[PDB]
């Protein structure tokens, strides 16, 4: 359905980024409306995921050219996929030639 | 500051390291390091034992 | 099962925490604690309880 | 000497003008000034606690 | 075998298992068993302690 | 009663027709009769020794 | 580097092994251990000593 885009926190070093989360600063409550209203609020968000879906589509990198890119993307419905195809690269502690491991 | 003599602090002449027994890290208040069972003691580093 | 189960890093099992601040009132007492979950760790409160 | 009495053995060390170290590598050897640990993503991606 | 009661070594009916105080396993007299610091006590089973 | 003497406390229990266990597995837990550690390369390649 | 160098497991630096065998002649002493390199693992005898 229409779920919340992650956030991409830049990394001072490396230039990497990090691991994406559903952000939670702002979202917009609204569970003490009413019916027209939340279906309205449904309405105007996915509008937004609607944005930030061609925004997306058009060492390490720097700040600047950051924000152009790595922005934020919109998962769809939940893991639905196999347990093959994952986020992942969503995850903080998680590399690419190994799996997710920490000392 | 009533003291004139070597100040180990500055010119780096220390001599108390033998003064210690050991040394413990953990990072969260939980996990110890380097744990993985690494030491004779993973729980810590033991610097010197008495018995 | 032999794999995606448990871990075989060092790692403990049952962790204990103390009292970071305690406060003995006259007919209260109150503790907190920093309970931490380390990472790729899942803590289920089910298991846990006050000694 | 025949006239010795009973005794006891008693160790001890002294390391003066040195520093005791705890290399943050995982194998405590210097493979370089960015160690390997100090570039893992498990510290440069979430913050933690020392103790 | 001056005895005609019960045989625990046959019916089960043991009666002394609260005898023991602590168990240690350890493979090629070396690795102790579990380790990885899975336990309170990483390098035994304490059954039951008296102080 | 007032008349009561200092004393002091005594634990201890009874466990009577039972067997101690300390199944072969990583987490303790029966997840099979076959266990993970039972079906675990570093025992079925080489040989140890047990104390 | 950071990788293709050190183990993410749990794994000990040196481990400690124990006379399997000893033979305490009048003018001779002869132990024997049963030095057991884990799989995956790689021994330097240069980094051995009897202690």
């Amino acid at each position: 359905e229409i779920p919340t885009p992650y956030v991409w926190t830049f990394q001072p070093q490396m230039g990497a980024a990090a691991g994406a989360s559903q952000d939670y600063s702002t979202r917009m409550n609204w569970f003490s409306a009413g019916p027209d209203m939340i279906h309205d609020v449904n309405n105007i968000r996915d509008a937004q995921n609607r944005i930030l879906m061609t925004q997306s589509a058009i060492g390490g990198i720097g700040s600047r050219q950051f924000v152009e890119e790595f922005v934020p993307a919109v998962y769809l419905n939940p893991y639905s996929g196999p347990p093959d195809s994952y986020p992942d690269q969503f995850i903080r502690h998680y590399n690419v030639y190994s799996n997710s491991v920490s000392g | 500051f009533t003291y004139s003599g070597t100040i180990p602090y500055l010119d780096g002449t220390f001599y108390l390291s033998h003064t210690f027994r050991k040394v413990a890290i953990q990072f969260d208040s939980s996990v110890t390091w380097p744990g993985n069972d690494r030491l004779l003691t993973p729980n810590e580093f033991e610097i010197k034992i008495s018995v | 099962p032999t794999h995606d189960v448990t871990t075989e890093r060092s790692q403990r099992l049952q962790l204990r925490f103390v009292p970071v601040d305690r406060e003995d009132t006259q007919y209260s007492y109150k503790t907190r604690f920093q309970l931490a979950v380390g990472d790729n760790r899942v803590l289920d409160m089910a298991s846990t309880y006050f000694d | 000497d025949p006239r010795h009495a009973l005794r006891d053995p008693e160790r001890k060390f002294l390391c003066d003008r040195t520093l005791w170290r705890i290399p943050f590598s995982s194998n405590f050897m210097s493979m370089g000034s960015l160690t390997d640990l100090g570039q893992n993503l498990l510290y440069a991606n979430a913050a933690h606690a020392l103790d």
